[PDB]
């Protein structure tokens, strides 16, 4: 399944 | 002056943390990182002995800059007419811990000891020093690929640490806990402990436990890869629904998954050369 990041700020 | 101090190199990356440049002290070859906040995107400001007004990532860099550990230093920092230039250690080679997952899967239980155990001695130190991060996760995380040593960045989510509560945040949505999820409402060292709770996870698991809400707030935690049974029972503890449910960084330190923790060099020797 799909990792990705997460933004934040 | 920043121009003549500094040779600058490549974009290293950019987001909502500004933009950060490789970089050279030209004064003894130092390998530094150079970043670039835009004044109008500095949400809280905050005050410097002198009175200067800077913006709170400075401050509370400073703050947790003196001597050595695992945050990335702040070495010096500029104001411009539009931005605050900030200069940072870059130690080398180096890879986020994000990446770093990505690349390998779930880490051995005994590589994300080790690493656990460096960010709660980074995370110790912070709230010494009167920090709270607020911004814990993978991404927010070097690793020094050769001294096997692990350096917070990012303190632009960050805070005075408190002991009231907290009703703002601009940190890492799935990172953060149920209550500031049901309620805009968090304790520091509570909700620190849950975003820990939910990169223990990221580490043995190969990526987060939660990417909704309602699995935020649900309080089910299913592993999807082998973890141990005392492996699961601490990241279960952290990620406990009621806040004082969740235990203190002192109990996490002296919960029997954290025992006969490696050294940094054994850990570089062992898992990264
Ligand atoms: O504070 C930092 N924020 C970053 C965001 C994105 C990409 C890189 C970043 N590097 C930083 C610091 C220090 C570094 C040392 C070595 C490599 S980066």
């Amino acid at each position: 399944r799909k990792r990705r990041r997460h933004p934040s700020g | 002056p920043l121009e003549s101090q500094y040779q600058v190199g490549p974009l290293l990356g950019s987001g909502g943390f500004g933009s950060v440049y490789s970089g050279i002290r030209v004064s003894d070859n130092l390998p530094v990182a150079i970043k670039h906040v835009e004044k109008d995107r500095i949400s809280d400001w905050g005050e410097l002995p002198n009175g200067t007004r800077v913006p709170m990532e400075v401050v509370l860099l400073k703050k947790v800059s003196s001597g050595f550990s695992g945050v990335i230093r702040l070495l010096d920092w500029f104001e411009r007419p539009d931005s605050f230039v900030l200069i940072l250690e870059r130690p080398e080679p180096v890879q986020d811990l994000f990446d770093f997952i990505t690349e390998r899967g779930a880490l051995q239980e005994e590589l994300a000891r080790s690493f656990f155990w460096q960010v709660l001695e980074a995370v110790r130190h912070c709230h010494n020093c009167g920090v709270l991060h607020r911004d814990i996760k993978d991404e927010n995380i070097l690793i020094d690929l050769n001294r096997g040593e692990l350096k917070l960045i990012d303190f632009g989510s960050g805070a005075l640490l408190k002991d009231t509560v907290y009703t703002d945040f601009d940190g890492t949505r799935v990172y953060s806990p149920p209550e500031w999820i049901r309620y805009h409402r968090y304790h520091g060292r509570s909700a620190a402990v849950w975003s820990l709770g939910i990169l223990l996870y990221d580490m043995v698991c190969g990526d987060i436990p939660f990417e909704h809400d309602e699995e935020i707030i649900g309080g089910q935690v299913f592993f999807r890869q082998r973890v141990s049974s005392e492996c699961q029972h601490l990241i279960r503890w952290c990620l406990a629904l009621r806040p004082s449910d969740r235990p203190t960084f002192e109990e996490i330190q002296n919960h029997p998954w954290m025992q006969d923790v490696l050294l940094p060099q054994e850990t570089a020797e062992i898992h990264l050369h």
